């Protein structure tokens, strides 16, 4: 898979590892995510570019 | 300028106390607004920018 630079939500657990992650281009879902940053938003009408 | 004076009322020094009192209704005026609410409005990051 290639490699290009991007933004992304990283979550580290306690031990520091990665378990979890959202790139914010894909899914204006998870460009709501990025912003906020979290993996909970809460429900609402948002504006998406 | 000319500022004009109130209807003036005397004051009796007797027991009796002297009045002044309406004589029709003239009833209606225009009145104010209370703009209760304000336009919404949302901007498209990463568009207009």
């Amino acid at each position: 898979y290639k490699l290009q630079p991007l933004t992304f939500l990283l979550d580290f657990s306690v031990d520091g590892y990665i378990r979890r992650a959202i790139d914010c281009g894909f899914n204006d879902l998870s460009q709501l995510h990025c912003s906020y940053e979290s993996f909970d938003v809460e429900s609402g009408v948002y504006s998406v570019s | 300028i000319a500022f004009n004076h109130p209807i003036q009322v005397d004051q009796l020094n007797s027991s009796y106390f002297k009045l002044s009192i309406p004589t029709n209704f003239s009833f209606g005026v225009t009145q104010e607004y209370i703009q209760t609410t304000i336009q919404k409005v949302t901007v498209d990051c990463k568009q207009y920018v």
